């Protein structure tokens, strides 16, 4: 960017720590929040379109309404019919009242393909799905609006999201973690789907690798799946059946990866 | 004309040449002829032929260019590569085939050993399934080729080029050196460019990134002979004129030839390169930085010395002034599909339906493919949806992933149909293959966005589809001030990056050419100044005419783009 401005990205950033902090300073609870004062934070700090910022404008004048404000009321109050933005929204009022980074696009652009889960970037990202959000996903919300229909990527998102638990949500540990284990066969648990790709690769089997993409493999499932064997992965490479070498190099390699980087009892 | 011509008789010899199915062209070009013998000893050498992509492409041995010999290998200093002058620039280009597997150990070497700071690639690594050339720079972080160690640092994607950076080691040496990488992304799979307006802006992006003090510019395609010499012929052309508006296309063509052999290997690119040059000739330049927009918009609003309008209308009506297209749009059977009888896609650019078995025109539908600021296709530029062609409008958003629509008229306007309703208001409806709900719907002070859930009643599946509707254009003239409209493009593409909607950009108004240009104008342009500081609206504009006829048909659009363009700045720091 060579012209800067109010409109970048760190600037945002900054004026939004600086509310924050101000109100925090002030010492003001959730409740006695002004009506300017909570739609500056639903712009800045939640992160809500501008129509959704413009209802609350007009119908919510200070934060004890909003923190009261039930599931049905949201919804004519300020406008939100959307359920997934709703559940964005009670959590974020729950966690500041509870109080008194990895948003959406981090989900979308990062957390999500590591997972081998691409496709899903886009229906996440519709739906303003942060990190907060994730275990509280019902199984409607993943099967229909999220569009994950096949049971094994729910499945694969289920033990991606207890990897982050296990990690209590500490991204900057979760790079960390990642790069520390880029050459070695330990902590797999933490695997992108890149280092399994990675790993796979490394074995000889680099012609079944790019197979994994979009698969919902990665290291987390491996780590914390007991159901999960090397066959099961076999057919996410799409490995021949009759393809007897393969299946050896795998199952003996898939062994001493579980045993070396995992807890497993296999 | 085999010599030099001033640019102010070039249209007219163009004219002269392409007289008569292009009889003085054939023979000019057949003509060219350097009137010597050469020898490439070098290239015929058994070790060094299969460092030829073909082998009737060779490099002439008093001008290939000779990397340093490696004790105990022979053929350690052939790559297939010339020097080629420059205009009063001499060995200022390289002109080299596009690397093999086994070339690009030598192909960077060349690179170190020649001190160039500037790769030019004139094509995609691939075309219609055909291998052009191999992918040499690595995809990401560091990758050893023979002596030289590269690591690719930065990559910049727009619409038709490519920009990256590297930096570059040599084994044995601690020093680093970098290097600039300018791909080409629009010449076509066949044939040469329907319109140079895209060659002729990454030739300028090039000239001002290339250092004054570097080594010879490395430009490569295939062979190294054909896109290769209309970019080097391009360029050189282009700095003749600006230092004594002449031009000698054939001299130095012939020129060329003694450097390299079949340099324009077709006469169709020969023909390119005075069309391009007569392009340049013609547009001047137009390119403002953000620091001079204000006094540059004080200037066109001036009526210069003998005229007799301003010169904003003058630059409006240049526009025009570059010009069978539209083979579908006036077939029998598609006639009625367009709103008005005179406002067609061109055939190259236009959107596709999937075809229907039995149906002629089924696959016809009055919208056009428009490039954006970063990605081609962005944008699809159509008419306001008629009741004919509602159903084919749903089917258009679905076919190509498209889940914003921006609508820039009320439905009627002076008492006539800018737009019919395509969409639900109450309660569903079904338009062929598609079923609509409405979901949600939101006033905001200039502009309404409403929500649809859609649904292909074939397999099930379905998408959510938003439109936003600007309300605040006056139903005569234009806008006053640009910042309600500044803030709407703002908030479609906002949704667009924050929703993750990879698909283009549906716009319509009326025949889908004025305020649709003005809102895709404005879309690139201040992109472009925020990240680039500087506002070329003339090469915009004409850019999107090239894509779909009389993109901003008005010249108060026109105006209201740079009023708009100069209110933007006024956000800023600086400004």
């Amino acid at each position: 960017a060579k012209l800067t401005g109010p409109g970048d990205k760190d600037r945002r950033n900054k004026r939004k720590h600086e509310l924050l902090e101000e109100a925090c300073r002030q010492g003001l609870p959730f409740a006695a929040w002004d009506g300017p004062t909570v739609v500056s934070w639903l712009e800045l700090w939640v992160g809500m379109p501008a129509w959704y910022v413009a209802a609350c404008r007009a119908n919510v004048k200070s934060g004890a309404i909003m923190a009261n404000l039930s599931d049905t009321e949201i919804q004519r109050e300020i406008g939100i019919s959307n359920p997934l933005h709703r559940l964005k929204l009670r959590l974020a009022i729950q966690e500041m009242v509870s109080l008194t980074d990895m948003n959406h696009e981090w989900v979308g652009n990062d957390w999500l393909p590591s997972l081998g889960l691409p496709q899903y970037r886009s229906y996440f990202m519709e739906s303003l799905v942060d990190a907060r959000m994730l275990d509280h996903l019902n199984k409607k919300e993943l099967r229909g609006q999220l569009k994950m229909v096949d049971s094994f990527h729910r499945v694969s998102l289920h033990y991606g999201i207890m990897c982050l638990k296990r990690l209590n949500y500490d991204r900057k540990d979760l790079e960390r973690r990642r790069e520390e284990s880029q050459t070695q066969i330990r902590d797999v648990m933490v695997w992108s789907n890149e280092r399994v790709m990675g790993w796979v690769s490394g074995l000889g089997l680099k012609e079944f690798a790019t197979n994994l993409t979009e698969s919902g493999v990665h290291g987390a499932l491996l780590a914390l799946d007991e159901t999960f064997d090397y066959s099961d992965l076999a057919l996410l490479l799409q490995i021949p059946t009759q393809n007897a070498q393969a299946r050896q190099l795998l199952e003996k390699e898939f062994s001493n990866l579980i045993s070396l980087g995992t807890d497993r009892r296999l | 004309h085999m010599g030099s011509i001033p640019i102010t008789d070039l249209a007219d010899n163009i004219e002269r040449l392409k007289a008569n199915d292009g009889l003085k062209f054939s023979q000019e070009y057949e003509s060219i002829d350097p009137g010597q013998q050469f020898t490439w000893e070098n290239s015929n050498l058994e070790v060094n032929k299969p460092k030829n992509r073909y082998a009737n492409v060779i490099a002439y041995d008093h001008s290939r260019v000779i990397l340093t010999s490696i004790d105990g290998v022979p053929g350690s200093d052939y790559i297939n590569a010339n020097y080629i002058d420059g205009y009063r620039k001499q060995n200022a280009y390289i002109a080299t085939q596009g690397p093999l597997p086994e070339t690009m150990g030598d192909f960077w070497r060349m690179v170190w050993e020649q001190r160039t700071a500037t790769v030019v690639m004139m094509t995609r690594l691939e075309e219609k399934s055909r291998v052009k050339c191999d992918q040499y720079w690595p995809a990401r972080g560091t990758e050893t080729c023979g002596l030289i160690q590269v690591t690719l640092l930065d990559t910049v994607e727009l619409a038709t080029y490519t920009v990256r950076t590297f930096a570059l080691h040599k084994s044995g040496s601690s020093e680093k050196r970098e290097l600039r990488q300018f791909q080409f992304m629009a010449w076509p799979d066949h044939g040469v460019p329907e319109y140079p307006t895209p060659i002729l802006a990454f030739l300028r992006r090039v000239k001002a990134c290339n250092p004054l003090d570097a080594g010879p510019m490395v430009v490569h395609c295939s062979a190294g002979v054909g896109r290769t010499g209309c970019f080097i012929v391009i360029d050189a052309m282009l700095e003749r004129m600006k230092h004594e508006k002449t031009v000698d296309i054939y001299g130095h063509v012939t020129c060329m030839r003694s450097q390299r052999n079949y340099m324009v290997q077709t006469e169709d690119q020969y023909v390119f390169i005075h069309e391009a040059l007569l392009e340049a000739a013609t547009c001047g330049h137009t390119e403002v930085p953000a620091r001079n927009l204000y006094a540059h918009i004080q200037k066109l609003g001036q009526v210069p010395p003998g005229e007799s309008v301003t010169a904003m209308e003058l630059e409006f009506k240049l526009l025009a002034s570059s010009k069978s297209r539209f083979i579908s749009a006036n077939l029998p059977c598609n006639k009625f599909k367009n709103r008005l009888v005179n406002i067609m896609p061109y055939e190259l650019t236009r959107v596709c339906l999937q075809p229907i078995r039995g149906v002629e025109g089924s696959d016809y539908i009055n919208a056009s493919f428009l490039d954006g600021y970063r990605q081609q296709k962005a944008y699809i530029a159509t008419q306001g949806p008629l009741a004919e062609s509602t159903e084919d409008f749903w089917r258009m958003l679905w076919e190509h992933n498209s889940t914003i629509i921006v609508m820039l008229t009320k439905l009627r306007e002076m008492g006539r149909e800018k737009c019919h309703q395509y969409w639900p208001a109450e309660r569903s409806a079904r338009y062929q293959y598609f079923v609509v709900d409405p979901m949600a719907e939101y006033n905001m002070p200039q502009y309404i966005l409403r929500e649809f859930k859609v649904t292909d009643a074939r397999d099930g599946q379905s998408r959510t589809i938003r439109q936003f509707q600007f309300t605040d254009w006056p139903e005569q003239g234009v806008p006053k001030t640009g910042e309600g409209f500044i803030d709407f493009i703002g908030q479609v593409h906002k949704t667009k990056e924050q929703f993750g909607q990879d698909g283009p950009i549906t716009v319509h108004c009326s025949a889908g050419v004025g305020r649709t240009g003005v809102f895709i104008t404005l879309s690139i342009v201040l992109e472009r100044m925020r990240y680039e500081g500087v506002v070329d609206m003339f090469q915009t504009v004409k850019t999107l005419r090239t894509q779909r006829p009389a993109m901003v048909q008005t010249e108060d659009q026109y105006q209201l783009c740079y009023r708009a363009a100069l209110e933007y700045l006024g956000s800023f720091d600086h400004y």
